[PDB]
């Protein structure tokens, strides 16, 4: 169930158990033929709660459920790898292009992401692959940038709430490492396939990538965290898993309510929303584009500096033609208008 | 020719070897290989290249062993362009994005190989690399400026549910999505020619010989006139992408997007 749609609810839902302790568990994983994101976690439920494969409705947003016996709030994210998305942003207007076509998704996979990461006790990670995902560690790089730069607004949210005096644990954290956000998570990963020596060696290069992009052994600057000895990876097998999750989850005594859980969904839904950035955003690659786009209509009015204005006009749409890939059309309608505009002065 | 060789020398430069290696035909078919470490495209290129089947392993033709790299390879006037796989993080970006942009707009045809198709990274690395455009107006024979190079993406170590045929449309038809605005990217729109998958005797050759008689036919020549350009001033047309400055210029702007 969405994120946003589970608050309106669950006040009442759960109306019993308002003053149960939890924890809030983040996963984070890719779709496969037959083998949904969660379908792991729905499997430690013994419930297939999740599906096989995200439906266009349930693109980019963050699922949850709420097992009472458990007493764990899972949330489980709808990425931009996501099969139903990339067919949703590449259909919605064939008239754009690409790049803006999949920022948006991006975009809203690094608020969720910010989401979770400040909002959960742990957070799992699943990959197939075998390699870690570098992908993966780039985004957490921009989410913890983006971290940086709306924890103070962040922060003001949860003061406003009435949530910055509850402990979600019995970890204590200065200001400056608790601003913005209600935990450090402690950061796990499950591997889908002498096997004591491959976790060790995966536990070294997960903690050595990880400390390559500062999003751990930063201090108040980390996004994350990993165990002191607990197992941080593990192998799943072609319950050994639920023995890796429990070591962990029953290694922190259960603290902060379902209520003030609840409440916290609902305060974080302007992360989600992106209510506090600045207007008119855009990725890297976005502005890359546009630059490179602005460079090649600067050069094309050089080529440009009396009868033959056409001779002089011609050679640089060559030029922009040659070189302009996206928004090509409306790049040659918008130079020759500048063209225009110069052989008429 | 033997075996592969160095088409770049020290910087990034051709080899000084390539042009006594080039007939004078202007038939000529010029393949690529790109995609991650693992997936194997330079034994997977080799088999397209000419070797057969179970012959030892000490004679293929791309036998991986400078800062970047492309191995070359001519039989019969088709050249096989073999690039170092995919990966300071930054740099890292810029130089495989450096190499796939030249590859796309030097060959006929590139082999995306990788372990995982659909891969977005993969598909984010080809259409920025797109962008990465030298200007070439004054070269002689003049060039098409609306050519598009074909992508044939090949999932390599398959399992049994990569070659269920719903599993392959539903790749392909993301894949499809990918290009539909590309201006010098293309890929094929007839089913099953875009993805194709292989797991891992003489079965399996056939395919090689089927794919390898597929990738000669969604060709767009380099030239406006019909052979007009010989694979030597193929060679020519190479040196001048990697020496255009507009190219250079972008190029900077792309590292530069990605430290800021």
């Amino acid at each position: 169930m969405d994120i946003a749609k589970w608050v309106e609810h669950a006040r009442t839902c759960y109306s019993t158990q308002l003053d149960t302790k939890i924890k809030v568990i983040g996963v984070i994983g890719k779709d496969y033929p037959d083998h949904g994101k969660g379908d792991n976690i729905n499997c430690y439920l013994r419930e297939n709660v999740f599906p096989v494969a995200a439906t266009e409705d349930e693109t980019c947003t963050i699922r949850g459920h709420f097992s009472e016996d458990d007493q764990i709030l899972f949330l489980v994210m709808n990425g931009v790898d996501d099969v139903a998305n990339i067919r949703k942003c590449l259909k919605s207007n064939p008239k754009s292009n690409y790049f803006d076509a999949m920022a948006e998704s991006e975009c809203q996979q690094i608020r969720m992401l910010h989401f979770l990461f400040i909002s959960c006790h742990f957070i799992i990670i699943f990959e197939q692959t075998s390699r870690i995902d570098l992908e993966l560690m780039r985004f957490l790089k921009k989410v913890n940038s983006a971290r940086i730069q709306l924890r103070k607004k962040i922060n003001q949210r949860l003061v406003a709430s009435d949530l910055r005096d509850v402990s979600f644990n019995n970890r204590i954290l200065s200001s400056a490492e608790s601003e913005g956000r209600m935990v450090v998570p402690r950061l796990l990963i499950a591997f889908q396939r002498l096997y004591e020596k491959l976790e060790k060696n995966l536990d070294n290069q997960f903690s050595d990538i990880l400390k390559l992009y500062d999003l751990i052994d930063c201090g108040a600057s980390s996004l994350c965290q990993l165990n002191e000895t607990i197992p941080v990876v593990h192998l799943l097998n072609p319950n050994s898993f639920v023995k890796f999750l429990e070591d962990n989850f029953r290694s922190e005594k259960n603290e902060i309510s379902l209520e003030n859980v609840i409440e916290l969904m609902n305060c974080l839904q302007c992360v989600l929303d992106g209510d506090l950035e600045e207007k008119h955003e855009k990725t890297a690659i976005q502005t890359f584009i546009k630059r490179i786009q602005n460079d090649h209509m600067e050069e094309a009015r050089r080529l440009y500096t009396k009868e033959e204005h056409l001779m002089r006009f011609n050679e640089a749409t060559h030029y922009i033609d040659s070189v302009v890939g996206v928004n090509s059309r409306e790049a040659l309608s918008q130079l020759q208008a500048q063209c225009n505009e110069m052989w008429q002065s | 020719m033997k075996e592969s060789v160095r088409f770049l020398t020290d910087f990034g430069e051709i080899s000084d070897a390539i042009s006594d290696l080039l007939t004078s035909s202007p038939n000529f078919n010029v393949i690529s290989a790109i995609g991650p470490q693992g997936a194997g495209k330079s034994t997977l290129l080799s088999m397209l290249a000419g070797n057969n089947s179970r012959q030892m392993y000490r004679e293929y033709v791309f036998r991986p062993v400078q800062t970047i790299q492309i191995d070359i390879y001519i039989v019969n006037h088709q050249i096989f362009l073999d690039c170092q796989p995919m990966y300071d993080d930054s740099t890292a970006m810029s130089d495989t994005l450096r190499l796939t942009a030249f590859l796309l707009y030097v060959s006929h045809t590139v082999l995306v190989v990788s372990e995982t198709h659909y891969d977005k990274v993969i598909i984010d690395t080809l259409r920025v690399a797109e962008q990465i455009r030298p200007y070439l107006a004054i070269f002689r024979p003049k060039l098409a400026i609306d050519r598009k190079t074909n992508l044939v993406f090949i999932k390599t170590k398959a399992s049994s549910i990569d070659l269920a045929p719903t599993v392959i449309r539903e790749r392909e038809e993301l894949l499809r999505l990918s290009f539909q605005d590309s201006r010098w990217l293309k890929v094929s729109q007839e089913p099953f020619k875009t993805l194709i998958v292989l797991e891992e005797l003489n079965e399996f050759d056939e395919q090689i010989a089927e794919l390898r008689e597929e990738l000669q036919k969604n060709r767009e020549d380099f030239t406006v006139e019909t052979a007009a350009m010989d694979e030597k001033k193929w060679l020519d047309m190479c040196r001048e992408v990697i020496r255009d400055k507009t190219l250079h210029k972008t190029l900077k702007e792309y590292q530069r997007a990605m430290t800021d």
